[PDB]
């Protein structure tokens, strides 16, 4: 069969839709993981600056009080893998596939995290 | 407002790490259970679909919520059906449960994606077995062209094509989707309405019903006045099970921890069934549907109660410890992107045997040409007849040899 594929591929066709990332000035601070410049990157890329520290304790066993700009979190941890981890924020966690679209807003619909774009309007479901 | 059941059932299969669980998810509602005590026992993708068309042709109509408000019709839907998905792995080694699938299946769903190797064993296989197990509507779908540019699409299509010919399944719809999208489900739900004529189920037969997961469905720290029976999520393939039977659970568990497997079967009693959202009496056969059951939480935990079939009391599934097996090779070793010529069988070394719904490790005990005996470790069972997959070690993980029948 291959008669009903051409105007699925048409439709399909149809309906589609780095200098944003700050520089991170910061070394290595032993004893607990400080950031300053964690306020910018939550400001330019649009996010709370909860999520972030949500995202880190899913990544390691830190434990840490959320203080308001500069963090206070347990850890002597290096500053190549923090900076690989803000990447894979920017990337496979955040973003869209069909288009890489800037700003994206926080929604909540049953109780996990459902990510939404301002600038169509698509659902993803992320949790890895 | 009060809403019917399901009868028609629809199976997707296709290649592991590609992704099904989620495309079923997409297709249908809230997310699945499988892959402490609580949801995980065996690999399957559950979930309610409803089928609710407006009709006021193309391919947008239908909706995931019961309230419409997306394309621009205010009022509701006409009453159409009712499904429940069930989801079995597209793995050389997960064969037991993509089996049991098939027999109950109406509809059929394949996938292939445009990432890998055109020329596929694996697809072939379960295609071959679909034709054994008498069925004919079967629906091609298309994974991921998300990345890819223009002609490559088309060349794979061409290759699909060629593939197909000298097949027993002709009468079959190409649809490209996509799974994480959340569009391009309407016209999916089209075409599993028009394309396939619906059949209907008949209850003279001797009922079975397959249970591949375990579930305690409680609050963490239950009390003592209040206690739910053991629910046993199963899979039913013909019979309408209705509330006031007396149900058998089959193989056999080991109870002395010298090693004894000669033991009576262990008998249960149904409380209540779950399905779609509201409680129902009655039970139509085609969907995996939890069945309430005089089973304790204890029992009930991960690795032993993987693939343990349910039959009404005095009834014909057959135990089994020791099976018995004919398989029949095939030229070479098949699924690789290497290749290596299939060995005759040595004497006492582990590997996994696939019969009915269970995937369990074994030993060999006996060398023969066409004829195998295997001994078994935790709990397997064989319904009617059903196909037979064997995976042996080569390599880390375990890779397919061929297809087998059963005798007995």
């Amino acid at each position: 069969v291959g008669l009903p594929y051409s105007e699925l591929l048409s439709r399909f066709f149809n309906i589609l839709r780095k200098f944003r990332i700050p520089p991170p000035v910061c070394l290595r601070d032993g004893k607990k993981t400080i950031f300053s410049n964690i306020q910018d990157i939550a400001e330019k890329l649009h996010r709370s600056p909860e999520h972030l520290i949500q995202y880190l304790f899913a990544e390691l066993g830190t434990s840490g009080s959320v203080d308001g700009k500069r963090l206070v979190i347990k850890g002597k941890f290096q500053s190549k893998q923090m900076e690989n981890v803000l990447r894979r924020y920017i990337l496979e966690y955040v973003t869209c596939k069909t288009c890489k679209s800037i700003n994206t807003e926080l929604k909540r619909e049953n109780r996990l995290f459902f990510m939404v774009c301002k600038s169509c309007g698509s659902t993803r479901s992320v949790s890895s | 407002i009060i809403n019917r059941q399901a009868t028609i059932n629809i199976g997707t299969i296709g290649h592991v790490a590609h992704g099904k669980s989620t495309v079923v998810r997409a297709i249908s509602g809230v997310q699945t259970v499988r892959f402490l005590e609580r949801n995980i026992t065996i690999k399957l993708g559950y979930a309610n679909a409803k089928i609710y068309k407006c009709q006021e042709s193309f391919k947008s109509d239908k909706e995931i919520s019961p309230k419409c408000q997306r394309p621009g019709c205010p009022g509701r839907y006409k009453l159409v059906r009712h499904v429940s998905f069930v989801d079995c792995p597209g793995h050389d080694i997960l064969m037991s449960t993509m089996l049991s699938g098939a027999a109950v299946m109406d509809a059929a769903l394949l996938l292939i994606a445009g990432n890998e190797s055109c020329p596929q064993p694996q697809t072939s296989e379960h295609l071959a077995a679909i034709e054994i197990m008498k069925l004919k509507h079967v629906i091609i779908l298309q994974n991921k062209v998300d990345l890819m540019r223009e002609e490559s699409a088309l060349e794979h299509q061409k290759s699909i094509l060629k593939f197909i010919r000298g097949t027993i399944a002709d009468g079959a719809p190409i649809v490209p989707i996509s799974a994480q999208l959340k569009y391009n489900i309407d016209a999916v739900n089209e075409f599993i309405v028009k394309t396939i004529p619906v059949p209907p189920r008949d209850f003279m037969i001797s009922p079975r019903l397959i249970v591949i997961r375990s579930f305690d469905v409680n609050k963490p720290g239950a009390e003592i006045e209040d206690l739910k029976g053991g629910v046993a999520g199963g899979s039913i393939l013909n019979g309408v099970f209705k509330l006031g039977d007396e149900i058998e659970i089959r193989p056999g568990i080991v109870t002395k921890d010298k090693g004894k497997i000669q033991c009576k079967p262990i008998f249960s009693n149904i409380v209540s069934l779950f399905a779609e959202q509201n409680d129902l009496k009655f039970a139509v056969p085609g969907g995996l549907i939890g069945v309430g059951t005089k089973v304790d939480p204890t029992l009930c935990r991960a690795d032993r109660l993987v693939g343990q079939v349910v039959g009404a009391k005095g009834h014909l599934p057959n135990i089994y410890t020791d099976i018995e097996i004919n398989y029949f090779l095939l030229r070479r070793l098949l699924g690789v992107k290497k290749q290596a010529k299939v060995r005759k069988l040595e004497p006492n070394e582990v590997l996994m045997v696939n019969i009915g719904s269970t995937a369990t490790g074994a030993r060999v005990v006996a060398v023969k040409a066409d004829m195998a005996r295997l001994q078994l470790t935790s709990p397997a069972c064989t319904e009617i007849n059903e196909k037979i997959a064997l995976s042996r070690r080569i390599e880390k993980h375990w890779r397919l040899i061929g297809w087998a029948t059963i005798k007995k």
